[PDB]
């Protein structure tokens, strides 16, 4: 079985691509995101915690949006993450440019798929280890994604990757109903990081982004900061 | 421990030996034994058959083919590099009676031969060629302005004018016997029947008409392959 | 468990890339420290110089360069890497100034350089250019901004960062500095980062072993801060 | 010892260093010793080449070579790996005057020909270029320059240095000459001695000693020390050495 | 040496001490010494 | 294995050497030997040649590449061919571009620039093979033997190949009348240098020899059995 | 060590990836064909259908070009790319020269891709083997039998796939000259060696005659039993 | 340090091991010692008793100058390769 998690293009005997699997468990290593689909809208989150305050915040953002009404949010390696957050724009306003209209969010999933499923292909390069949270509203419907480093896509009423998803996905099993409004989307989606955030969310710790009917908006501090009050 | 430089033919060993080359020089053992030799009427061409079934059928296999009507052939190695090696050097026979519109040297026919051999480990091969040394042994004989001419070609691209040389299976007994048999004065046909005579010293089973293919070159005619009738004729006498 | 640290383009079991943290490690092996400090309107970078012997021409082994006319960069590690890296960010520079018509910005600078290390490490092709970068500028609407730059290809803004053999150190001393909440005016940041190289190294250099430099508001060139200047921007410190 | 890493160049060391580049490091302590002065008004070079064989002929293997008519080329390691450098830092400099009409400074020389030398340390399928040179300029307007840049790349500015077997050694008995003051007339004699002094006797004998220099004392152009000079230097050798 | 002493002894050189005749089994070692036992003039002794 | 760092010729030694390098030299010390000699304004390249058997001819040892330059191979055939048509080649192109005959120093630097990107790339194998290079320019004969370590020498003689050094020390005997000798001397000290090559049992017989010989006014000439005669008729008796 | 590289010589000489494609045709299905006086004829051994396959579709043998066909042994993605490519050649081939493609002309072209496909890394050599038959312009019957290692040979009446040893040895015994003097003669010998391997009769058995340009029609399942009767017939009828 | 045998270190080193030869002064020790080029050592055995048994091989004649070059040029190499396709 050893002989097999080296490459890219060799099956185990047995079951499938190891290194797949490996970019996988290099994926849940990661920063834990939580995205929720509620009836009006859908809403993600993650968590931007980390030491040396030293650090600018403001100066990378981990909730991106594609196009006016699409944002996506990540776990797992960063560099990956902003290379994925530009082959989606490159491939989201081709799209645009073609057909002179917003990319619906399906679309925009599979392609983004068929990209990172690319790096998969051969041997020599190592595929994304990074999955990908893709919100998204269009034709009166709020779709929400996921994307992975196998180039496999899904849908998700509400989900969480990234450290601690296990407790986190029972936290949303056991919490989301399907008449959610938006605003108890998010605070639904502050308790799930709280529940695993290890050291009192501040305004600027966590990040969230919003989309809706009227597209996609990462949330200013001052909202994240009253959100968290609300919830406390 | 050799393990490590016979993997692959662009490594050297600690004697600086190419021991994928050698491992292509000894493929040649695999192959039926020919024989060729040189006189001043000629040069006259023999070699084993190897049949493996009598439902065969004989003109299939081939270990006598002409370049040109002025040249011939002998072969030992693989068939298929054999064939690559043979159209080639038809092609470039081609190639000079369209260039010069002349009858081309036996000993340029086997330069441009070693010219697409020993092109294993050459970066032209990005079109697509030979990654490994082609694995026959080739067996030139004609007649060109300097007269009758024999060439002897090595799978590693080398040449050398052979007044008898033996190639394939019992290539060193058989040469071991054409060191003792040759004569510089020898006779197209009493060569023929000497060259016969080494093939049944020589070869594992007993000569008839399906064991031996004939060939011979002179400068009078072009090039003949014996027939049966002619086989049976050169062989009746041995 | 182990084994899968040859090769950049393979993930070991966990998910974790050996080769990417032996880059890392391999940006130390320089030997030498950095440290940047940000001001309200100044942006100050300070590195060690060390000189086997006098032979050597110092005006030409400067670890601090000019990325363009008002980007300045400091870097650590393989001098080779780091001469490499900066010639690809002036490349980089350049580019953004042809196609876009206007200076680029220190954050889009780091954004695409550090995506160009990334494709280094995402790709079996490359060596990742073991050498981390600190990249500084001004930007209106913005200010001062500080940027780090690693072999992976993660980077981050700072209003603090430090390099080299004493990483951790450098970064606790900058964080026990910053929770004081105190505005650190240029000087004060040129301070700053030479006592914190001097107490992080126990050395209590002579001026003549520290490049530094700096860039502001009212002056956007980046300039290296001279001999003259920096003699007294740390004797002050020393009479301070 | 590093098994497992140092079969590449593009693979780190657990504590994070290319073994390839040390190992080439290790080839040119290996090589022979070539000093290089600069002085007041240029820079002269000297290379200690062993005639292996008596049957070599006299300026055999040349290793002081010149990339540019201002721009000479000392050079320690493999002379095949030395004219392959010499050749692609030739070309360089041509591209260079086709592209932008002047001469090269001999930083910017040294900086395009260290971040090739890189371009060969950093990949896998090539392997960096075991060999260490020298480059040595006077321009009038300019000054005069020199630089060291081994296979690492690192193109370091040094007044003058030295690079094979006796670097150390070098080192030691290069520090006590003073040298930002006299000129080449002053300064051929002390790198004969020094040259004749380095090189070891009892073991690795049979060298012959070249010279060469860049400078106005013949108009900025590179070129051997002439035989008079030459001469004069292997007499001064021959006295200072005693 | 044992047919020829006085070359060596006029040589000055010690005969051969000791020879091992390694080889791949069934080479034939074990035939040689024997015939090369027979052919000495000498007793041939065998030691399994 | 500790020798794993001989499988290509783009890994190190741990002492720093390139172990393929070694054995592409080592590799033309199984040619058979081939000693060159050059006078005032003639030079001579004088080779054993081979058989694979007595009832075949000998192997050329001796190539002719453009009238004024010559060279003699020693060890693989197909480097050596291949290595002859770039020679070749490249004569053609001086000669249709310059009109001037190639330096025969020029045409060794670009043969050591040819066989140089073997051993720097992956890919192809080093060239193996030692050639002996007489020719005729401006200063004369000269005499330049390039080693498959992808260089060259100038050299007033050279025996490179099996059982070399014999003929080395012979000419390290045999310096002081090398410059002075004419035609049929310097033949003559080649032949008694191939003798001292050759063992006992063997004599350089018509078939076994095989000379070249340039001059400013007579090209590269390669003699043989019937050719060779004169030039062996004045040859002495071997001193046995 | 020397087994797992296409483009390596063994210390003896052998391009084992070579051989072991070779070998791995005797695991395919046996196939023998015999070329007649005016006839050619395919006997290939059917698999049984379990209960749901379309026979239509698990076509083992078929033809090239108008004037020649092909049975194959070994893996059916490989035949079905040679077939693909064989047929194309030659339709190019009739481009070029607008005559039919002579048998000689399509098995060198055969063995020519096979060969191409087994001298680099990263081309797995074509694992299979194929025997090609049909007439020339001049109607002469000529078989081929194509190699996996590239080479091609002119066979009278030759058997592929596992147990080809012993319809080898069952044609050499009797392979005669009057034993191919008629169409049914030749059908006899040829059903005679299916038979040999594949003994259950019946079923499992493929049938094509080629007469002088019919353009072949595979003998349909309605006269293998007739003309499995009439070699039942004549088995009774010796003995 | 153990460096390559020297000169004065092979011509001491064959005089020694052969001190109970019966050498000649017809020899040149030194001569063989600027042909020693990388024989270093234990290559005395070779060069050294091999020559003692190749004065066997020429025919037990004095150690003469004649077997100690044949000794040089044969050392570990004595075998001959003989190979083909080597021009
Ligand atoms: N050179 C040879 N000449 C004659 N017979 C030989 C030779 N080599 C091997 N044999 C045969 O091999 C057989 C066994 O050889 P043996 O001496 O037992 O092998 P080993 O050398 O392993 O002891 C003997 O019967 C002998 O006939």
């Amino acid at each position: 079985e050893r002989g097999y998690s080296f490459s890219l293009t060799t099956f185990s005997p047995s079951g499938k691509l190891v290194q797949i699997e490996y970019a996988l468990a290099a994926v849940a290593g990661g920063a834990p995101s939580v995205g929720i689909k509620a009836a009006n809208g859908v809403v993600l989150a993650t968590e931007k915690k980390q030491k040396s305050i030293l650090y600018d915040e403001r100066s990378v953002h981990k909730v991106e949006p594609i196009t006016k009404h699409i944002g996506l949010v990540y776990s797992g390696m960063g560099p990956d993450y902003r290379v994925l957050v530009h082959r989606a724009r490159k491939l989201a306003q081709q799209y645009y440019l073609v057909y002179q209209e917003p990319i619906p969010t399906a679309q925009l999933v599979q392609r983004v798929a068929s990209v990172m499923q690319e790096y998969t292909q051969s041997g020599g390069v190592r595929p994304f280890g990074v999955s990908l949270l893709i919100c998204g509203w269009n034709e009166g419907r709020p779709y929400l994604f996921q994307s992975d480093p196998s180039g496999a896509y899904f849908a998700w009423k509400a989900t969480a990757m990234g450290k601690n998803y296990v407790n986190g996905k029972t936290f949303l099993e056991k919490r989301y109903n399907e008449d959610l409004e938006l605003e108890d989307a998010i605070h639904t989606a502050i308790l799930t990081l709280k529940e695993s955030f290890e050291g009192q969310m501040t305004e600027d710790n966590i990040e969230v982004g919003i989309c809706n009917e009227a597209g996609f908006r990462r949330l200013t501090p001052t909202e994240v900061k009253d959100y968290l009050a609300a919830i406390a | 421990t050799r393990s490590e430089y016979d993997r692959g033919v662009n490594t050297f060993s600690p004697e600086g030996r190419l021991f994928q080359v050698e491992y292509a020089i000894e493929a040649i053992k695999l192959g039926s034994t020919a024989i060729g030799i040189q006189t001043s009427e000629g040069v006259c061409l023999a070699v084993e058959k190897r049949i493996t079934s009598p439902l065969m059928e004989p003109s299939s296999i081939e270990k006598i083919v002409e370049i040109d009507a002025h040249i011939g052939c002998a072969m030992s190695g693989l068939i298929k590099d054999a064939k690559t090696l043979i159209d080639k050097a038809r092609v470039e026979t081609q190639n000079h009676w369209f260039t010069y519109n002349e009858t081309m040297t036996v000993e340029s026919v086997t330069q441009a031969v070693s010219n697409l051999a020993l092109q294993f480990g050459e970066e032209d091969a990005d079109p697509g060629a030979m990654s490994r040394p082609f694995g026959v042994a080739l067996l030139f004989g004609g007649v060109d302005e300097k007269g009758p001419q024999l060439f002897h070609m090595d799978p590693s691209g080398t040449f050398v004018q052979c007044d008898a040389r033996a190639i394939g299976s019992a290539s060193e007994g058989a040469q071991s016997s054409l060191q003792e048999v040759y004569h510089k004065s020898m006779t197209l046909k009493e060569a023929i029947k000497s060259s016969l005579i080494i093939l049944k010293q020589v070869m594992e089973e007993k000569l008839n008409a399906t064991n031996i293919e004939l060939a011979t070159v002179q400068p009078g005619q072009n090039f003949h392959m014996f027939t049966k009738e002619e086989l049976e004729e050169v062989i009746k006498d041995i | 468990s182990a084994g899968f640290d040859r090769h950049i383009t393979i993930f070991s079991p966990e998910g974790r890339l050996y080769q990417v943290e032996y880059a890392f490690k391999a940006i130390n092996q320089g030997g030498l420290t950095s440290v940047a400090v940000r001001g309200k309107d100044c942006a100050v970078i300070v590195t060690q110089k060390k000189v086997p012997d006098k032979l050597l021409d110092s005006s030409t082994v400067t670890h601090l360069f000019k990325i363009t006319e008002n980007i300045g960069c400091v870097m650590t590690g393989m001098t080779a890497d780091s001469r490499s890296q900066v010639q690809r960010a002036r490349y980089e520079a350049a580019n953004w100034k042809y196609k876009y018509g206007y200076e680029i910005p220190v954050d889009m600078l780091c954004k695409r350089i550090a995506d160009i290390s990334q494709v280094y490490t995402q790709n079996a092709e490359m060596r990742p250019l073991g050498c981390c970068m600190i990249l500084i500028g001004i930007d209106e609407e913005q200010g001062p901004q500080v940027y780090k730059c690693d072999p992976a290809g993660y980077y981050c803004g700072f209003k603090a960062t430090a390099a080299g053999v004493k990483q951790t150190e450098s970064t606790s001393f900058l964080e026990k500095k910053v929770k004081k909440k105190f505005d650190w005016t240029f000087e004060q940041t040129v301070e700053t980062a030479i006592t914190c190289l001097s107490t992080v190294l126990s050395i209590d250099f002579k001026p003549s072993e520290i490049e530094v430099g700096v860039v502001t508001v009212e002056n956007p060139k980046f300039r290296i801060l001279t001999e003259a200047e920096i003699d007294a921007h740390l004797v002050a410190l020393a009479e301070r | 010892i590093g098994t497992g890493y140092d079969l590449s160049a593009s693979t780190f060391s657990p504590d994070g260093r290319v073994f390839q580049v040390e190992y080439a490091m290790k080839a040119v302590e290996n090589s022979s010793t070539a000093i290089g002065i600069r002085c007041k008004d240029g820079v002269v070079f000297g290379v200690e080449k062993l005639v292996l064989s008596k049957l070599y002929e006299e300026g055999s293997n040349k290793r002081l070579f010149n990339v540019d008519r201002h721009v000479g080329m000392a050079v320690a390691g493999l002379l095949a790996d030395a004219r392959s450098l010499a050749d692609i830092a030739r070309e360089e400099a041509s591209n260079f005057r086709s592209n932008f009409g002047y001469n090269i400074p001999l930083k910017h020389l040294a900086d395009r020909v260290a971040m090739y030398v890189h371009a060969y340390t950093l990949y896998s399928a090539v392997r960096p270029f075991g060999c260490s040179f020298m480059l040595g300029s006077y321009s009038v307007n300019d000054g005069a320059q020199l630089y060291m840049i081994d296979p690492s790349g690192v193109s370091y500015g040094y007044w003058g240095c030295a690079i094979g077997k006796a670097r150390q050694a070098a080192k030691t008995e290069i520090e006590k000459l003073q040298m930002k003051e006299m000129t080449c007339r002053d300064i051929v004699k002390e790198v004969a001695k020094i040259i004749y002094i380095v090189h070891d006797e009892v073991k690795d004998k049979a060298f012959e000693l070249e010279l060469s220099w860049v400078g106005e004392l013949t108009n900025g152009r590179h070129e051997i020390v002439p035989k008079d000079i030459r001469e004069e230097a292997e007499k001064y050798a021959k006295e200072s050495l005693k | 040496p044992l047919l020829h002493p006085e070359r060596f002894v006029n040589l000055g050189i010690e005969p051969p001490k000791g020879v091992l005749l390694f080889g791949p089994p069934g080479t034939g070692k074990t035939l040689c010494a024997r015939a090369v036992a027979n052919r000495t003039d000498a007793c041939f002794i065998r030691v399994i | 294995f500790r020798n794993q760092y001989d499988n290509d010729v783009t890994v190190w030694s741990p002492q720093g050497r390139i172990h393929q390098i070694e054995y592409a030299m080592e590799a033309v010390k199984q040619g058979s030997a081939t000693v060159g000699l050059k006078s005032k304004t003639h030079a001579v390249l004088v080779a054993l040649k081979r058989a694979q058997s007595e009832l075949a001819a000998h192997q050329k040892k001796i190539l002719h590449v453009d009238n004024h330059i010559g060279i003699s191979i020693a060890g693989l055939t197909a480097d050596a061919r291949l290595l002859c048509n770039f020679m070749r080649q490249e004569c053609l192109d001086s000669r249709f571009v310059f009109d001037r005959p190639l330096p025969v120093s020029r045409l060794v630097s670009l043969i050591g620039s040819k066989t140089q990107i073997p051993t720097q790339r992956y890919g192809r194998r080093p060239y193996g093979v030692g050639l002996l290079i007489a020719g005729y320019d401006d200063m004369g004969p000269h005499i330049f033997q390039t080693c498959p370590s992808a260089n060259y020498f100038d050299c007033r003689a050279m025996s490179i190949g099996a059982r070399s050094q014999s003929a080395r020390t012979y000419l390290e005997r045999h310096m002081s009348e090398f410059m002075e000798c004419n035609l049929n001397e310097l033949v003559k000290h080649g032949l008694r240098a191939l003798r001292e090559t050759l063992p006992a049992e063997q004599d350089l017989t018509t078939k076994n020899v095989s000379i070249g010989i340039v001059g400013k006014d007579l090209e590269f000439t390669i003699y043989d059995d019937d050719d060779v005669s004169p030039f062996l008729e004045g040859l002495e008796e071997r001193p046995q | 060590s020397y087994d797992r590289a296409i483009t390596v010589f063994s210390p003896d000489g052998h391009l084992f990836q070579v051989e072991y494609a070779q070998e791995a045709v005797k695991k395919g299905s046996t196939a023998v064909g015999v070329r007649g006086r005016d006839i050619v004829v395919l006997g290939v051994e059917k698999k049984s259908v379990a209960k749901l396959q379309d026979e239509r579709t698990v076509r083992k043998i078929c033809a090239l070009d108008d004037n020649v066909c092909m049975a194959f042994a070994g893996l059916t993605a490989d035949a079905r790319i040679v077939i693909n490519r064989a047929r194309v050649e030659c339709q190019s081939h009739r481009l070029t020269v607008e005559d039919p493609v002579t048998v000689e002309y399509i098995t060198r072209y055969i063995a020519s891709l096979k060969q191409r496909y087994t001298q680099s890394n990263g081309r797995r050599p074509f694992g299979i083997s194929a025997l090609i038959v049909g007439f020339d312009f001049d109607g002469t019957p000529r078989l081929y039998q194509t190699d996996p290692s590239g080479t091609y040979h002119a066979w009278k009446a030759n058997a592929i796939g596992r147990g080809a040893k012993s319809v080898r040895e069952f044609l050499e015994k009797n392979y005669t000259d009057e034993a191919i003097e008629t169409d049914d003669l030749t059908i006899k010998l040829v059903i005679k060696a299916l038979l040999e391997v594949v003994q259950s009769g019946g079923k499992n058995i493929e049938l094509a005659v080629m007469r002088r340009d019919q353009s072949l029609k595979i003998l349909n399942p309605e006269e293998i039993e007739k003309y499995v009767a009439e070699i039942e017939k004549e088995k009774e009828e010796n003995e | 340090e153990f460096p390559m045998p020297n000169e004065e270190a092979r011509a001491r080193i064959m005089q020694i091991h052969s001190r109970k030869m019966n050498v000649s002064p017809d020899v040149n020790y030194e001569e063989l010692a600027r042909c020693t080029d990388d024989f270093n050592g234990a290559q005395c055995k070779a060069v050294c008793v091999e020559a003692g048994m190749i004065a066997l091989r020429r025919g037990a004649t004095e150690l003469t100058h004649e077997d100690y070059m044949e000794g040089i040029l044969e050392v570990q190499a004595k075998k001959k390769a003989n190979l083909q396709y080597y021009a």
